[PDB]
RNA sequence: GAGAAAGAGAGUGGCGCGGACGCUACGCCGCGACGAGUAGGAGGGCCGCUGCGGUGAGCCUUGAAGCCUAGGGCGCGGGCCC
RNA sequence: CCACGCGUCCCCCGCGAGCGCACGGGGUCGGCGGCGAUGUCGGCUACCCACCCGACCCGUCUUGAAACACGGACCAAGGAGU
C-alpha cells in the first residue's frame, strides 16, 4: 500500500457560501472572476470574506 | 496600419526562436563537457591504482558518497522509529527507491532502517537509466513525468540545472545542490525484481537481500528497471 | 529551380546520418551558398453579368455535430507502408500453402507484389494452382529453390489485376498469362529430378511428426 | 436585470423539465430548448426564436425588440420566411450577424431552422 | 433502417450481472434488492473469497457511455406531443420514450410527430 | 550568449551574421 | 503527454539530450571500425596459417 | 489431404492452488516438452472445435453442427513445454482433457 | 506553455458579406496523488412512501391504481423506465 | 568539429525563402474476405441444465461463532430515537 494517514486529507474551508441569497451569489460571481483573473490578493481576501458565515464576518461599528 | 504590428510580432517570434536555439547549443556543449568529465573521472582512479601498484603500495579509493536506496519490505508491522526514518528517506511504498548522499547522519539513518532496505553505490549507467526511464519530477507537488528540459529548467534553473543530463550530472557527481535536485526527483517506483529475490528477510552478507550490497545494486536496478 | 540531388548523408542506422552537422555543412557547401532578403466567376446571362459564387453555402446543417480529431503523425495509410518478406522466401522458393482451399499444396513462389502479397503458381499442370496471390504469414516456406532468375514475369499483373471483381468465369487473359508463365517455370522444374511429384503431392502431418523437430 | 432573473428562473421555473438525468426548458423562444443562461428566451433584452409557421411551409423568426421590455404584447416581432432552404438560412444568418443582434446563437438558430425545414419537407 | 445516432462508441460495461442481496436465494421474504449487510460475523460484508460481491464505486460506468442504450441513444420519457419539440434539437443523442399510461389515440400522434421530427422512439409500435 | 538579457546583442549578431 | 521511453525511443532522447546523437554516431562508427580491424587481424592470422 | 494442425490437450486453466484465472488456458502440445522447444508455437492460432445440437453456419460452405472458439498461443509455461493460450471467449471446463487443435498458419519461419 | 521582476502600449522632435462545439458558472474542463474498515461521525441521493402549497393548457373508459411476467433496458447501488 | 562573413578601437601571445522526410504534445488504413428468407444471424444480463475453481447460516453478546451459545417452520400486513 502506501503509508499515508488520510485524517487531514481534506481541507475543511468553504468553496461557496451556505446562503441561497442571490445578491450575495452575484457578488460571488463577480469576485470569483476578479480573484481568478487579477494578480491582486485583495480580491482573494474579499472572495474568502464573502464566502464566510455571519459569525465569521462580525459587524464593525462606525467608531 | 498593421504593417508595423506584424513585423514586430515576427521579430519577437524570431527572437524567441533564436533564444531557444542558443539554449539548445548550450545544452549540447554542456553534455559534451560532461562526457569528457566522466571519462577523466573514470580513468583517474585506474591511473592512480596503477601507480600505487607499481610503487608497491595500495590505493584506498574515494569512499563512495552516493547511494541508491530501495524499500524491500512492506507497510505491515513496522517499528515506529523505522517508520519515521523510512518516511524521511521517502520510501513509502514497497519497491520505491531514492538517491541519498552519504555522510555520518545519513549512514546511521540507513542502518536504523537496514532490515527494510537494500541500498548500494550506483553506477553512471544506473543513474542514467533511473532518470530516463522512471525519473519524474515533483512539480507544484504534482508528479509530472519529465518529458522536456523545460520541466527541469523551470524548477531547477536557479541552481544552474537546465536539462536532464545536467540533472544526471548533479545526482552522480553529488554537487552543491544535491538536496534540491534529489528532492526535485519524485521517489522512484520500481517494479518487482525480474528473476526474483534470494531472501527478503535477511542481509546480503547472510545470503539475502536486505542491507548494504555495495555495488551489486547495479545488478538489481537493471532488473527492477 | 535546380536539379535535385539525393541525401548527402548515407544512412548509418535509421535516424542517424553518417556525417555530423559541420561535415554536412562542408559537403552541402553552405559556406558559399548564403542568401539574404478565386471564389467568384462572372458569367454573361442573356440580364447583364452575374457573379456566380462557387463554393456555395450548405443547404442543411445537422442538429448536432462531432468535433475535429487531434493531429498525430506516423499513422500512414496502407498503400504506403514498408513491405517485408521473411528471410526464408526468395523468388523460386517452394511454399506450403496452409490456409486456402489450396491448403497443404506445394507451390513455386514468383515475386513480391506491391501490396505485400506473394505471387504464386505451383504450375496448373501439376497441382491445379493458378496465378494466385498468397499471404506471406499463412505459408510454410521450405528450403527448396529453383534457378528462376532467368524468367520474365509479365509486368501487367499486380494487385489491381488479381483483386476480385464481384458465377465466376475464367477470362481469356488469365489462361494466356497462366500458360505464358507456366511454359517458363515447368521445364525449369522438370530439370530437378522427382520435383514434379513433390509439387503434385500435398503436405500433411501423420503420427510421430512434429513441426518443431522437423527441418524443412 | 438578466442575471437576477436567471437566479430565480434557473431552478423553480415551470418551463424547466427534469427527468432521465437530462434537463430542458420548454419556453417559447429557446433555441436548442435547453436550460441555460445563454439560450433562455425570457430574461434577455434581445432574443431570437425559430418557429414553424401556421401555414405548413417555412419559418417564422421571432426577434425581441429593444424599447418595450415590460410591454409583452408589442415586444416580439415576427417575420415569416417561406423560401428555399439556402436563402432561409442566409436570411437568418444575415439577420443575426449583420444586426449584431445577440450573436451567441446565430448558429443555433441556423441548426433549428434547418431541423424545421427537414421536418417540413415530406416524410419518407 | 432506423435512425442512427451521432457517435456510437463501444459501450464497455464492467459488470453485467445484478447485485442480489445476501441470502436472497434462501428465503422468499428476502427480496433480491441489495442491502449492505451490517452483520458482525457476516461472511459477505467483510469480503470473504467465493462470496456474493458488493457494489463498490469502481463498478461505475464510463461517463461518456452512461445511461446509453445499445442503439447509442439515451432515453427521455415523453407524456404528450408537446414534449417532442424538446428533442427537436437533441436529434442525434437523446431519443424519446412514450409513457405507459399514455392512450393509444395519443401514442400514434406522438409517433407520427416523431417521424416528422426525425426523433427515434424506443417503443414506436406499442399498443396499436 | 544563451541567457536572454545579457546575450541579446550576441544572439542578434549571430542572427545578422547568418545572412 | 504520454511518457515515451528515451532508452528505446530515439527522438525523445534527442529532445532531452542532443549530444546523444553524436555519442550514438561515434560509437556505431567505432563498432564498425573495430569490427573491420578484428576481421583484418583474423584474415592475417589465416594467412599465417597458410604460411 | 491430411492433418494440418498439431494436437494439443487443454490441461487446465491458468491457476493457483486456491484460485484459477479462466482468461488463460494451459495447453499441453504433443511432442514438445521443454522451453527450449516450445519456441516454434508462440503466436499460433489455436482452436477448440466442438459439435452442438442445432445447426450453425460454416464459412466457405453450408451450415452444419460443428463449432469453434478461436484463440492464440501466447507464452510458454513451466519447464515441461506446457504453454498458455488465450481464447476469445473463455473455454468451458467441459474441454478439460479434450483435443484443442493448434494450427500452423501464423508462421514466422 | 514560455527556464529567467515586468507592454504582440499609445504620443513628440533628430471581387466574394464567411468563421464547428460551448457557459444548467451549483456549469464545463485540465492536471497529480489516492481508495481497508466494526462502534461511530459526516456528506450526496434525477433512491423510495404518504399528504399540502405551486406547477406540467400533465396522464386517464381509445382503459388510471394494483397484481403477474421465459420480454427490451438503464443505473456501482437504492431503484426506475418500457 | 553545434566553427564562417565583413569593417574598425583595445591587449597579451535581430523579420531570406520554398518544398519534403520523420524512432517527434497517446491509431490509423487514401487495405481486404466470407455468409445471408423459412433457417439462419445478433441479445453479456433474465429461464433451465452441465463442468472447473471457490464456497459452513443468518442476526447477535463476545477477547474469539459455522459452532455441541441463544432467537429463526414458511408467508402477508403491522413494528421501534417521536
Ligand atoms: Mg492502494
Ligand atoms: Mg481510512
Ligand atoms: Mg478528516
Ligand atoms: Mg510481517
Ligand atoms: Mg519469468
Ligand atoms: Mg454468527
Ligand atoms: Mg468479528
Ligand atoms: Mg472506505
Ligand atoms: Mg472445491
Ligand atoms: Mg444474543
Ligand atoms: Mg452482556
Ligand atoms: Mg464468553
Ligand atoms: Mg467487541
Ligand atoms: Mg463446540
Ligand atoms: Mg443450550
Ligand atoms: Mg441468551
Ligand atoms: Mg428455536
Ligand atoms: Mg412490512
Amino acid at each position: 500500500g502506501v503509508d499515508i494517514r488520510h485524517n487531514k486529507d481534506r481541507k475543511v474551508r468553504r468553496k461557496e457560501p451556505k446562503s441561497q441569497d442571490i445578491y450575495l451569489r452575484l457578488l460571488v460571481k463577480l469576485y470569483r472572476f476578479l480573484a481568478r483573473r487579477t494578480n491582486s490578493t485583495f480580491n482573494q481576501v474579499v472572495l474568502k470574506r464573502l464566502f464566510m458565515s455571519r459569525t465569521n464576518r462580525p459587524p464593525l461599528s462606525l467608531s | 496600419n498593421f504593417a508595423e504590428l506584424k513585423i514586430k510580432r515576427l521579430r519577437k517570434k524570431f527572437a524567441q526562436k533564436m533564444l531557444r536555439k542558443a539554449r539548445r547549443k548550450l545544452i549540447y556543449e554542456k553534455a559534451k563537457h560532461y562526457h569528457k568529465e566522466y571519462r577523466q573521472m573514470y580513468r583517474t582512479e585506474i591511473r592512480m591504482a596503477r601507480m600505487a601498484r607499481k610503487a608497491g603500495n595500495f590505493y584506498v579509493p574515494a569512499e563512495p558518497k552516493l547511494a541508491f536506496v530501495i524499500r524491500i519490505r512492506g507497510i505491515n508491522g513496522v517499528s515506529p522509529k523505522v517508520r519515521k526514518v523510512l518516511q524521511l528517506l521517502r520510501l513509502r511504498q514497497i519497491f520505491n527507491g531514492t538517491f541519498v548522499k552519504l555522510n555520518k547522519a545519513s549512514i546511521n539513518m540507513l542502518r536504523i532502517v537496514e532490515p527494510y532496505i537494500a541500498w548500494g553505490y550506483p553506477n553512471l549507467k544506473s543513474v542514467n537509466e533511473l532518470i530516463y526511464k522512471r525519473g519524474y519530477g515533483k512539480i507544484n507537488k504534482k508528479r509530472i513525468a519529465l518529458t522536456d528540459n523545460t520541466l527541469i529548467a523551470r524548477s531547477l534553473g536557479k541552481y544552474n540545472i537546465i536539462c536532464m543530463e545536467d540533472l544526471i550530472h548533479e545526482i552522480y557527481t553529488v554537487g552543491k545542490h544535491f538536496k534540491e535536485a534529489n528532492n526535485f526527483l519524485w521517489p522512484f517506483k520500481l517494479s518487482s525484481p525480474r528473476g526474483g529475490m534470494k531472501k527478503k528477510t535477511t542481509h546480503f552478507v547472510e545470503g539475502g537481500d536486505a542491507g548494504n550490497r555495495e555495488d551489486q545494486i547495479n545488478r538489481l536496478i537493471r532488473r527492477m528497471n | 529551380k535546380g536539379k535535385p540531388h539525393c541525401s548527402r548523408n548515407p544512412v548509418l542506422v535509421r535516424g542517424i546520418g553518417r556525417y555530423s552537422r559541420s561535415a554536412m555543412y562542408s559537403r552541402k557547401a553552405l559556406y558559399k551558398r548564403k542568401y539574404a532578403a478565386l471564389a467568384t466567376v462572372t458569367k454573361p446571362v442573356g440580364g447583364g453579368t452575374r457573379v456566380v459564387k462557387l463554393r456555395k453555402m450548405p443547404r442543411y446543417y445537422p442538429t448536432e455535430d462531432v468535433p475535429r480529431k487531434l493531429l498525430s503523425h506516423g499513422k500512414k495509410p496502407f498503400s504506403q507502408h514498408v513491405r517485408k518478406l521473411r528471410a526464408s522466401i526468395t523468388p523460386g522458393t517452394i511454399l506450403i500453402i496452409l490456409t486456402g482451399r489450396h491448403r497443404g499444396k506445394r507451390v513455386v513462389f514468383l515475386k513480391q507484389l506491391s501490396s505485400g502479397l506473394l505471387l504464386v503458381t505451383g504450375p496448373l499442370s501439376l497441382n491445379r494452382v493458378p496465378l494466385r496471390r498468397t499471404h506471406q504469414k499463412f505459408v510454410i516456406a521450405t528450403s527448396t529453390k529453383i534457378d528462376i532468375s532467368g524468367v520474365k514475369i509479365p509486368k501487367h499483373l499486380t494487385d489491381a489485376y488479381f483483386k476480385k471483381k464481384k458465377k465466376y468465369e475464367i477470362t481469356e487473359q488469365r489462361k494466356v498469362d497462366q500458360k505464358a508463365v507456366d511454359s517458363q517455370i515447368l521445364p525449369k522444374i522438370k530439370a530437378v529430378p522427382q520435383l514434379q511429384g513433390y509439387l503434385r503431392s500435398v503436405f500433411a502431418l501423420t503420427n510421430g511428426v512434429y513441426p518443431h523437430k522437423l527441418v524443412f | 436585470s438578466a442575471h437576477l432573473q436567471w437566479m430565480v428562473v434557473r431552478n423553480c421555473s415551470s418551463f424547466l423539465i427534469k427527468r432521465n438525468k437530462q434537463t430542458y426548458s420548454t419556453e417559447p423562444n429557446n433555441l436548442k430548448a435547453r436550460n441555460s443562461f445563454r439560450y433562455n428566451g425570457l430574461i434577455h433584452r434581445k432574443t431570437v426564436g425559430v418557429e414553424p409557421a401556421a401555414d405548413g411551409k417555412g419559418v417564422v423568426v421571432v426577434m425581441k425588440r429593444r424599447s418595450g421590455q415590460r410591454k409583452p404584447a408589442t415586444s416580439y416581432v415576427r417575420t415569416t420566411i417561406n423560401k428555399n432552404a439556402r436563402a432561409t438560412l442566409s436570411s437568418i444568418r444575415h439577420m443575426i450577424r449583420k444586426n449584431k443582434y445577440h450573436p451567441d446563437l446565430r448558429m443555433a438558430a441556423i441548426r433549428r431552422a434547418s431541423a424545421i425545414l427537414r421536418s417540413q419537407k415530406p416524410v419518407m | 433502417a432506423a435512425l442512427r445516432p451521432l457517435v456510437k462508441p463501444k459501450i464497455v460495461k464492467k459488470r453485467t450481472k445484478k447485485f442480489i442481496r445476501h441470502q436472497s436465494d434462501r428465503y422468499v421474504k428476502i427480496k433480491r434488492n441489495w442491502r449492505k449487510p451490517r452483520g458482525i460475523d457476516n461472511r459477505v460484508r467483510r469480503r470473504f473469497k467465493g462470496q456474493i460481491l458488493m457494489p463498490n464505486i469502481g463498478y461505475g460506468s464510463n461517463k461518456k457511455t452512461k445511461h446509453m442504450l445499445p442503439s447509442g441513444f439515451r432515453k427521455f420519457l415523453v407524456h404528450n406531443v408537446k414534449e417532442l419539440e424538446v428533442l427537436l434539437m437533441c436529434n442525434k443523442s437523446y431519443c424519446a420514450e412514450i409513457a405507459h399510461n399514455v392512450s393509444s389515440k395519443n401514442r400514434k400522434a406522438i409517433v407520427e410527430r416523431a417521424a416528422q421530427l426525425a426523433i427515434r422512439v424506443t417503443n414506436p409500435n406499442a399498443r396499436l | 550568449i544563451a541567457h536572454p538579457k545579457l546575450g541579446r546583442r550576441a544572439r542578434a549578431r549571430i542572427a545578422r551574421g547568418l545572412r | 503527454v504520454l511518457k515515451k521511453n528515451p532508452l528505446k525511443n530515439l527522438r525523445i532522447m534527442l529532445k532531452l539530450n542532443p549530444y546523444a546523437k553524436t555519442m550514438r554516431r561515434n560509437t556505431i562508427l567505432r563498432q564498425a571500425r573495430n569490427h573491420k580491424l578484428r576481421v583484418e587481424r583474423a584474415a592475417a592470422a589465416l594467412a599465417a596459417k597458410s604460411d | 489431404s491430411g492433418r494440418l494442425w498439431c494436437k494439443a490437450i487443454f490441461a487446465g486453466y491458468k491457476r493457483g492452488l486456491r484460485n484459477q484465472r479462466e482468461h488463460t488456458a494451459l495447453l499441453k502440445i504433443e511432442g514438445v516438452y521443454a522451453r527450449d522447444e516450445t519456441e516454434f508455437y508462440l503466436g499460433k492460432r489455436c482452436a477448440y472445435v466442438y459439435k452442438a445440437k442445432n445447426n450453425t453456419v460454416t464459412p466457405g460452405g453450408k451450415p452444419n453442427k460443428t463449432r469453434v472458439i478461436w484463440g492464440k498461443v501466447t507464452r510458454a509455461h513451466g519447464n515441461s513445454g506446457m504453454v498458455r493460450a488465450k481464447f476469445r471467449s473463455n473455454l468451458p471446463a467441459k474441454a478439460i482433457g479434450h483435443r484443442i487443435r493448434v494450427m500452423l498458419y501464423p508462421s514466422r519461419i
